[PDB]
């Protein structure tokens, strides 16, 4: 197990205990909004520290290290892209640590690996919602991520457009062997990309997996949020 | 380009600005600071607000040595005379058959206004007031500063064996029959009441008065205090400012002095060297205000003995 | 019928507007029919010592909150503690606090007879130290309150990735905060200009002399009346929306 | 090491909050070694006389400021139209014009002379009429100001259901936008009324004898002596803490 | 057709022209994020006057008509509940104009047509995001709206719970015989609910119809974009 993390966690009303084991594969957590994915994700991050229980990465506790000496890739729901920066130092944050022309290399060798390579000189608006996407995984890569976290990085985008992308994402993470873990709301995410997939409600991680797995195993309340199923073959049925 | 600062009376303020040039065109690397403020308060910025000043001129010469003896300063020199005289425009009420026996009369008309200075902070204030007064005993009329006065403020003059006082309250105790009289800290200040038209008439010098080309009525000298032959009559009243000082109807004499903390003294010297000699003089007279030639002097004084003759 | 309430609103803000534009125009319209006095003020040099050091010495408080003021405008808008409520309130005190108070309080510590007063060597009174803790004191919280509204306005994400790109809290702060904020300091700092400019109160009662504008103006509408003062208030508005319009066509 | 930069700001920070805190701390402090003085203070009517000229004063042109300036503040908030550019400046006027100048700019049209006042059968110099005038004319941008902020943090469509479900734009105005920035006309008046108490230099220079707290201060300062001020301000500090804590603890 | 809608409007650099006949039955448009369903919505709303030509309802004339003079029910995306009124208050906004009793009558009797009786005294932030749902519809409905509005009023939900929400709403609309112009980007909605589907690209629409129609007469712009029905029928394969 690549990632481990058992930890308690105090927001309000709002209680975050998790035991989660991951592999080094496409890890997919479902759970509806407001089911503590976000927190999760910046207790991994490490901008979040725990009241109880530590993050174990690679089996070394990581809990008391920051986000910074962390080597986890982050990315928040509509990605973070500084506005105030060229695609280009968009991707170069975060690489300050290297040689300048090495630098450049990495950079161009990523915005090429993601054709992005020409607008290195624009800035996030002149940017499509694709375009983002890519400059956010580019900048996200290029500091080789012992880790890849994500969260919706799917949400307010046309099914047409989610099926192409979701491929890619396979892609991207077969291509540069990153594990990755994907956060959403949407069985077909879940479906169409995770290697496991864990299921979270309320804070607490009830059940990982695999889906088939999660169905059959049906203890009413994981399979209660599994059930939308149905409608996803309904629909099928009703078309083509 | 070390700096002359020279608090003084707020009527000194045209001369001043004559002074000021001139002394720089002496000394065009240094700079004068001028200060407007009724005598009293002047004086005050020197024995309250902790300030320093280089030169202090006031519209009494008095003021000086009842506030300044020995602690800020003590020598004065007299400079210049001045006249209390009734003034105001064109159209204020009934500006045409004002004159120098109805006066008295019109302000005491209802809906006329007028007004004047704070006895407490500037001189031209008292001496309205003495000359208010002084004028029940040349029309021998007992009333007109009752009339015009205690019947529109808590300020009030009293009698005994001839003669008259008046005890001033705190400047904040000063109630004001707001209808009839406007009054301020200093007589200068009087004339913006004047042109933004919410005075009729106001108890102002004569050198200012003109300065400003005010239309004015002129008193009779037994009571606008402007005359040695007549400081019998003006001896008859005295007012007593709230600092606890006593002020008695005397001739407008002006002091003039260079204070015991003043850091430039040598600058000092020139300065006041310029306002007693002849181009001093002419400035003053050039602004209507009649200088006091020769100077004068309540003691002999180091570097300028020379230009005052001790009188 | 909407109209009327189109209209109702329309008339009701068409009114203070006139109310703040008359004055200030009127007063500038006027120095027309005397534009021989308003040249001759425009001319007095005495008036250019004054604007200079009004201008100069708000400018020492401005650079003095924007140096001090945003470390704090900072902490506000991101940490949250117990104190702050407290902290909060100290930074509006100079608002409650007429200007004249703020002059004596003021004195009462860099005035020869306070604490620092004393114990400090460089003397306030009457002097450019005394126009800037005056100034400062009255703009402070402007600047201070314009700058939190900047870092609020700084997605928090954004410092969370940038930590997360391997940059220390300080490196965050120069990278993403401050030049995403820019605009706000900027701002700020801009009018915590224009309130040390137009302070007269505190200022007074700290330094009457090595004057400034406001002071001028006050002294001259004493000494020699109104029509005697229009044409450096004139002068001085003038002098104003020519700097501020200046500003604003080098910022939008 | 980060100690280092995360003391930086916190030392920095913790100057400007002792330098707005020290002058007003002090003063309050002293009023004990001389608590004789600061009780008969605390007991001169003449104090109390002017004290509530001044919250009245001021509570007439705010509420003057609320019925004209929000209706603005409104149409700023929403509609852009082409003048925008220059409505909004004449609504900052104020915050760049000098104190001093704003009286007299205001004098030379409420004075009997005056375009208003050789009209106005209500007398304005020495005259609330004149306080209020000065006081408005100083602080209205600053209600408009926070009442814009107020409309502008109401969504929008919120407005356009209300029309939706059969709504007037005047039934929307007071029952959905006014509602929701109520907090913020709150504020913004509350602030407005913090500004006229705080003013002195525009008013001084309109009406000086309807005495204004801030005078009373500055006569004394001149009168007696500084010793003679510090009680009065002391009280108008703790006066003021009070009345403002109050309508905090009342809004928050 | 109950609503038909023939007009230009210019927003920048977008423009929206449309030709769009509408039934008395439960309309749906799909178009992707930015296509201008929006503002399309806004203009039959009336919160938007066009640049040239007119809105009919019911063969009537509405343009000249205001928000307010006309009857639809609008809702915006995350409905617009007034934050500072109770449920009750809400539902009852809307009917100023009558009588206080049967104003009273009118709510407490949707409000129990909608299973929120209960909730008649919270306000806005103490309901679910199914109880928001339901107020919303409950005052958009005591009005007797002539039409309904709504656009991603389904956005934002986990699939699970969507479903049971579409059901919900095929039963408002037959229950009120209520017509309905619901717009989304997904398809899954269309497929669940619409008895019409129109398709918006650009601020233009494109065509409408009934899906299957709209697949096989594929005209490679609005085929491309209803071509997500594969990644649907591959993840309905995927699971059971
Ligand atoms: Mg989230
Ligand atoms: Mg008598
Ligand atoms: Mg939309």
């Amino acid at each position: 197990m690549f990632l481990k993390v058992r930890a308690e966690k105090r927001l309000g009303n709002f209680r975050l205990n998790v035991d989660f084991e991951m592999g080094r594969d496409y890890c997919v957590l479902l759970g509806p909004t407001g089911a503590g994915k976000s927190v999760f994700l910046e207790l991994i991050a490490g901008i979040v520290k725990p009241d109880r229980g530590e993050v174990r990465l690679n089996g070394a506790d990581i809990t008391p290290l920051p986000p910074e000496r962390r080597g986890i890739g982050f990315v928040p729901q509509d990605y973070a892209l500084f506005p105030h920066l060229s695609v280009y130092r968009n991707i170069a944050y975060g690489l300050r640590n290297v040689e300048r022309v090495e630098r450049d290399r990495r950079v161009r060798e990523m915005a090429e690996k993601l054709g992005i390579a020409h607008l290195l000189d624009r800035k996030p608006a002149r940017l499509s919602g694709g375009e983002r996407q890519r400059v956010a995984l580019a900048r996200a890569l290029v500091i080789q991520p012992r880790l890849l976290l994500l969260d919706e990085p799917l949400s307010a985008v046309d099914l047409k457009t989610k099926g192409v992308l979701m491929e890619e994402l396979r892609f991207v993470q077969r291509e540069f062997d990153v594990p990755i873990l994907h956060v959403t709301h949407d069985l077909i995410e879940a479906a169409m990309l995770a290697d496991e997939v864990a299921v979270m409600l309320n804070g607490r991680i009830v059940e990982k997996g695999k889906l088939k797995e999660l169905f059959s195993a049906k203890n009413g309340e994981v399979a209660e949020f599994l059930s939308a199923r149905n409608l996803l073959l309904k629909v099928s049925k009703i078309l083509d | 380009n070390v700096k002359l600062k020279v608090f003084h009376a707020g009527s000194l303020t045209e001369p001043m600005k004559a002074f000021k040039r001139a002394f720089e065109e002496k000394h065009p690397n240094v700079e004068v600071q001028t200060e407007a403020a009724g005598s009293a308060a002047t004086i005050r910025k020197v024995t309250e607000l902790g300030r320093k000043a280089d030169v202090i001129a006031t519209a009494d010469y008095t003021l000086i040595q009842k506030m300044m003896y020995p602690e800020f300063a003590n020598w004065t020199i007299m400079f210049a005379k001045n006249q209390i005289v009734l003034a105001y425009r064109n159209d204020s009420r009934y500006a045409d058959e004002i004159n120098s026996q109805n006066w008295y009369e019109i302000l005491k008309r209802p809906d006329v206004r007028f007004g004047f200075s704070n006895p407490n902070d500037d001189p031209c204030g008292y001496r309205s007031l003495m000359a208010i007064q002084l004028a029940e005993l040349y029309y021998n009329d007992p009333t007109i500063f009752d009339e015009l006065v205690a019947k529109n403020s808590n300020l009030r003059f009293s009698e005994d064996n001839g003669s008259y006082v008046l005890r001033m309250p705190s400047s904040e105790r000063i109630e004001i029959n707001k209808s009839k009289i406007m009054i301020r800290s200093m007589e200068m200040e009087l004339i913006h009441l004047v042109e933004s038209g919410e005075l009729d008439y106001f108890f102002i010098y004569k050198s200012v008065a003109k300065q400003h080309g005010f239309n004015f009525v002129e008193l009779p000298v037994e009571i606008d205090l402007s005359s040695p032959d007549y400081a019998e009559l003006y001896s008859k009243v005295k007012v007593v400012l709230a600092n606890g000082k006593e002020v008695t109807g005397k001739p407008i004499v002006y002091g003039i002095t260079i204070p015991k903390n003043a850091e430039n003294r040598e600058l000092a010297v020139e300065f006041v060297k310029l306002v007693i000699s002849e181009e001093g003089q002419e400035i003053l007279r050039e602004l209507g205000q009649e200088p006091l030639v020769p100077p004068r002097a309540d003691t002999a004084v180091p570097s300028l003995k020379a230009m005052v003759e001790v009188s | 019928m909407r109209l009327l309430f189109s209209a109702l609103l329309a008339l009701l803000s068409s009114i203070i507007l006139l109310f703040v534009l008359l004055p200030v125009a009127a007063t500038v319209t006027l120095q027309l029919f005397n534009f021989d006095e308003f040249l001759k003020a425009a001319s007095d040099p005495a008036v250019w010592k004054v604007v200079l050091t009004t201008y100069y010495a708000a400018l020492i408080s401005t650079l003095i909150a924007v140096i001090f003021g945003t470390p704090l405008a900072y902490i506000l808008a991101r940490k949250s503690f117990p104190g702050k409520s407290v902290v909060e309130g100290i930074v509006d005190l100079p608002v409650v606090i007429p200007h004249t108070v703020a002059g004596i309080a003021l004195l009462v510590v860099f005035g020869s007879s306070g604490l620092i007063g004393s114990f400090s060597p460089l003397k306030f009174v009457d002097a450019l130290p005394g126009i800037v803790v005056a100034m400062l004191f009255v703009s402070v919280p402007i600047y201070i309150n314009q700058a939190k509204e900047g870092f609020a306005s700084v997605d928090v994400r954004l410092e969370h990735v940038a930590r997360t790109l391997g940059s220390s809290p300080l490196r965050v702060f120069f990278t993403v905060s401050l030049p995403l904020s820019v605009r706000h300091i900027v701002a700020g700092a801009i009018m915590s200009w224009a309130r040390g400019i137009s302070e007269f109160g505190a200022v007074v009662v700290i330094a009457y002399y090595p004057m400034i504008a406001p002071t001028l103006i006050y002294e001259r509408y004493l000494s020699e009346g109104l029509s005697a003062a229009m044409p450096v208030a004139a002068i001085l508005i003038l002098l104003s929306l020519a700097v501020f319009v200046a500003l604003r066509i080098i910022v939008g």
